[PDB]
């Protein structure tokens, strides 16, 4: 309609497209402070 | 049971030949899982 368009859209992704237009895989690892007992933790090394 | 933000379950699977009531005797319960739920618990119900 007038001044009306679909809020969703798709951009054509091509290997020969510009590097700025090239898609990148992005992952965000959101963390949070120690307000409770910790469950997910980094490995703890052990000596012989 | 719940203690220190820890949910503790103890279990036993002894064979019982008396179907009327729990038999006279002793069988200790071994712990199984200590999952750090941390959710305060005040109610309980069983599924069938
Ligand atoms: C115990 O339950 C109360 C609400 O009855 C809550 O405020 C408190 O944080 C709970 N404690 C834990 C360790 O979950």
């Amino acid at each position: 309609g007038f001044n009306c368009y679909f809020p969703l859209q798709s951009y054509g992704f091509q290997p020969t497209n510009g590097v700025g237009y090239q898609p990148y895989r992005v992952v965000v690892l959101s963390f949070e402070l120690l307000h409770a007992p910790a469950t997910v933790c980094g490995p703890k090394k052990s000596t012989n | 049971k719940n203690i220190d933000g820890y949910f503790k379950i103890y279990s036993k699977h002894t064979p019982i030949n008396l179907v009327r009531d729990l038999p006279q005797g002793f069988s200790a319960l071994e712990p199984l899982v200590d999952l750090p739920i941390g959710i305060n618990i005040t109610r309980f119900q069983t599924l069938l």
